[PDB]
RNA sequence: UAGAAAUAGGUGCCCGUACCGCAAACCGACACAGGUAGUCAAGAUGAGAAUUCUAAGGUGAGCGAGCGAACUCUCGU
RNA sequence: UGAGUAGCGAAAGACGGGUGAGAAUCCCGUCCACCGAUUGACUAAGGUUUCCAGAGGAAGGCUCGUCCGCUCUGGGUUAGUCGGGUCCUAAGCUGAGGCCGACAGGCGUAGGCGAUGGAUAACAGGUUGAUAUUCCUGUACCACCUAUAUCG
RNA sequence: GAGCUGUAAGUAAGCUUUGAUCCAGAGAUUUCCGAAUGGGGAAACCCAGCAUGAGUUAUGUCAUGUUAUCGAUAUGUGAAUACAUAGCAUAUCAGAAGGCACACCCGGAGAACUGAAACAUCUUAGUACCCGGAGGAAGAGAAAGAAAAUCGAUUCCCUUAGUAGCGGCGAGCGAAACGGGAAGAGCCCAAACCAACGUUGGGGUUGAGGACAGGAGUUACAAAGGACGACAUUAGACGAAUCAUCUGGAAAGAUGAAUCAAAGAAGGUAAUAAUCCUGUAGUCGAAAAUGUUGUCUCUCUUAUCCUGAGUACGACGGAGCACGUGAAAUUCCGUCGGAAUCUGGGAGGACCAUCUCCUAAGGCUAAAUACUCUCUAGUGACCGAUAGUGAACAGUACCGUGAGGGAAAGGUGAAAAGCACCCCGGAAGGGGAGUGAAAUAGAACCUGAAACCGUGUGCU
């Protein structure tokens, strides 16, 4: 239900309250990347890298299209296709 | 079949060694007869086959941390040819 | 692929398994002479034979 | 000085080999217990 | 042939089998004469007649 | 017995083949003074494959350095 | 704990030079010494990669270790004629039918399997780090096939 | 419906909205050994025949099919031996073989330690083991019964009852009928007798009957099929409702104010969440295959004679019956003998007579019952790494000629952010510097007791 590319904003962890675009997706893991959040240095043998790792997906949601309020998304059918949908106001989500 | 009787060319200093007197080794199928060889070299490469040297290596211990184990079972041929040559590379 | 094999005559099929494993043959030479590089071939005309194959015996299969 | 075990490829083969337990009701009642416990090797 | 015992005096019990009174003689099984084992009390029975 | 050439050219498969092997790799839990079938058989001496010293060839033994008591072991008077 | 105690598994080593962080212990050299009806050379069984090269030194090696039958990486075994099968039988094993036996099975005919024996065509030289009567060179032999003129 | 090329990091090379990886239904492929079956053989190998096809001048080589034994069918051919038969050759069938959770079940065969405070009868025990045969259950089953006022096949549960009885009348062994329940179902032949050419049809099936004079069905009662529908199973889809502050590395905790609920089961998320996620209640869904099923259909039907003979039964020897041969009926086996024929025959615990009940010596039959290697969904005042499986990472390592025996071994962190760089060192290992909430969380990684081993010293 969350998808690269999305507008998320962080409901929990360091950066809660942060927004951003969903990078990377790790459905195996549950886990998604978002830019300029849980920022890692790390240690470069052949310097100190800086980027993103993953946070669990519970810790990110959906903002609505309406009200740019954090929303659960639904599902509904549009001539055979399913389309998410925002639980705060109802409109597509693009 | 000639070219499932014929796995891969053989390429050590050894082999290299038998190339400067046309010789020339393949890793060979496990089931087939040096006959077989010949025909399969003669069918792929276009060329006359002098004789065929053909000999069997036992599976090798190996091991990759504690899990110990064997290679697979190899069948060397060596291939000296009559006229012709075989570009490998 | 399965859908272009179908639309090939069965000798058709026949000569493009065997140029197949020609091909396969060609690339599993140059694989062992460090001369490749490009593995993801060896794996396409695998299936590709397999496909090739499994065609013909649907056919074979629906003639007797 | 001399040892009891004196190995035999033929000899190990021929009475302790797969054809001898196969060859006995008993031989194959000693396969299917080793089957049933589960073992790697059922026979020399 | 059935299992049962052999009783002594003090009842020790022994193991032993009642066997049939076999007699060997010709029966023409299935057509075709042939000496074949056959108890006496089938003889007498008359279910099978010899030669 | 019933019965019914030379010459020239070509073809010739499978399995084993490394290494140790009277042993550091075999059988003895050990890089263990033990056990392990056959073959080859130099010179001097000698009846000899005994003996002692040598040849071919191999080997210096997977803890050392001192000291030169008792006692123990092997050896000489 | 016993205790830095017992032991460190038959023996002759010395020195020079080298390598190295480190050397009685590795490499090379000279001298000395031991076996030599064998401590030499070659086959068989058995083992199964221990073989070769380059790199290593945690553990293994009764000390040390730069070394190794140890570790890592890459290699190495070539046959018409050698030994075995496509030949033969011995003991023994097995055994169509068959005989016998509560069951399971036991025995046995023809036949078969089965060497430790019988038959059977290749030798000399060279060459690698590692294979050689197998590779190369020279010179042969045996069986079969074909082409150009009695078998049983 | 966006990632993917197993575990499982790593690249490299690629696949994928022109729908991949993945899930389910069905297909195709499926080396070699193994009953192993062309022959052999020390399993996973060796060596062949025949036919067909590649290839070669040709041989060598290759590919494909086929070739075990015993059965079955049908074509010949041929002995001793005249006819015949035995036998032999060929084609056709593909019936058997072997395996198992073989736990439960039926049968064959069948101990001992042990108890009897010794031991032989007895007991352990018809148990363990072995062997044979099967099924999803098996076995039993339609009264020659139980009984004594009548019941009406079998099986299974309760009870009768530790009673009656058996028993070196010791140790011990130990019913059944009645009554209460689960389940419930009855049938087919042989015979007399007819029709035809002894063999087929018709007929008949019992406690006195028989001879003669639409309704039932593939669960027994005969046996093969189709049409349509239903349901369920094997993938899935939707699925209500929360914000803020505080402490914190992180909030789900505390505090304040809200909401949903046919959903406050559960698990995850940086600490403890009904409202963040996966879900839950509830609702929806199948191209294909598999079942169970209903209707239609489709099938079939409308006392003159006989009544199971080497039988019942008896003797001897045994066995099974709770019962040890006893007052021992009732059931079975070996040997030997051996009936009656509705005025018949059997039982009612020796036996006789009466009475009463039944009708042997042919067969078939669902359900109630037994078990769990499994599968699906769940549960626990069950274990929590010396426990719980032997086994959380293994019938492995290791031991043994072999049968066989058989371990040890779980935890970094929320996230690899798994310590760039500098210094001593050949390295190992350290001290810094960084990451992290924490590095005495640095991989021999949660906590880190005791034994044991050290360094310093207040008193001695
Ligand atoms: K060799
Ligand atoms: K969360
Ligand atoms: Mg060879
Ligand atoms: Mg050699
Ligand atoms: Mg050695
Ligand atoms: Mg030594
Ligand atoms: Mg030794
Ligand atoms: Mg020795
Ligand atoms: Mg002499
Ligand atoms: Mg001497
Ligand atoms: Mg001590
Ligand atoms: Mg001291
Ligand atoms: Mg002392
Ligand atoms: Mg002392
Ligand atoms: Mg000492
Ligand atoms: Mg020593
Ligand atoms: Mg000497
Ligand atoms: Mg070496
Ligand atoms: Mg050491
Ligand atoms: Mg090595
Ligand atoms: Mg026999
Ligand atoms: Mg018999
Ligand atoms: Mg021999
Ligand atoms: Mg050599
Ligand atoms: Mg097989
Ligand atoms: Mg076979
Ligand atoms: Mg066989
Ligand atoms: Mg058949
Ligand atoms: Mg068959
Ligand atoms: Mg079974
Ligand atoms: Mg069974
Ligand atoms: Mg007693
Ligand atoms: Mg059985
Ligand atoms: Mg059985
Ligand atoms: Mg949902
Ligand atoms: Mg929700
Ligand atoms: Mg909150
Ligand atoms: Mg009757
Ligand atoms: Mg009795
Ligand atoms: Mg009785
Ligand atoms: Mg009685
Ligand atoms: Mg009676
Ligand atoms: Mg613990
Ligand atoms: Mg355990
Ligand atoms: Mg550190
Ligand atoms: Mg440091
Ligand atoms: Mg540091
Ligand atoms: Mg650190
Ligand atoms: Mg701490
Ligand atoms: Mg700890």
């Amino acid at each position: 239900h969350i998808k690269k590319g999305d507008n998320v904003k962080v409901i929990a962890g360091k950066d809660k309250g942060k927004e951003g675009k969903v990078i990377a997706t790790l459905p195996k893991k549950d886990r998604v990347v978002v830019e300029g959040v849980n920022i890692m240095k790390k240690h470069q043998k052949p310097g100190i890298l800086e980027t993103e790792a993953a946070i669990h997906v519970s810790n990110v949601q959906l903002l609505d299209p309406k009200t740019n309020e954090p929303t659960r998304v639904g599902y509904k059918f549009v001539d055979g296709k399913k389309v998410r949908i925002a639980k705060k106001s109802g409109e597509e989500i693009k | 079949e000639a070219r499932d009787i014929l796995k891969r060319p053989v390429i050590t200093e050894k082999s290299s060694e038998a190339m400067a007197e046309d010789k020339y080794t393949f890793d060979v199928d496990t089931r087939v007869n040096k006959t077989q060889v010949k025909m399969a070299v003669e069918e792929i490469f276009n060329v006359k086959v002098a004789s065929v040297n053909i000999m069997n290596y036992k599976p090798k211990k190996k091991r990759m941390g504690r899990y110990q184990g064997y290679t697979n079972k190899r069948r060397k041929a060596i291939v000296t040819l009559k006229e012709g040559s075989i570009d490998l590379f | 692929k399965a859908k272009e094999i179908r639309d090939l005559t069965t000798s058709e099929i026949e000569e493009q398994i065997k140029s197949s494993k020609e091909e396969l043959f060609n690339l599993r030479f140059q694989l062992a002479t460090g001369q490749l590089e490009e593995t993801a071939r060896i794996r396409t005309v695998r299936k590709t034979i397999a496909r090739l194959k499994t065609v013909a015996r649907e056919r074979e299969i629906e003639q007797s | 000085v001399k040892r009891t075990y004196q190995p035999n490829k033929r000899k190990h083969s021929k009475v302790h080999g797969f054809r001898k337990r196969m060859s006995t009701k008993n031989g194959r009642k000693v396969l299917a217990r080793r089957r049933r416990k589960g073992r790697k090797v059922l026979s020399a | 042939a059935s299992t049962g015992n052999r009783r002594s005096h003090a009842l020790n019990s022994t193991k032993r089998r009642w066997n049939a009174n076999l007699q060997k003689v010709r029966i023409l099984v299935d057509g075709k004469p042939k000496k074949v084992w056959v108890s006496a009390r089938a003889l007498k029975s008359g279910k099978v007649t010899r030669v």
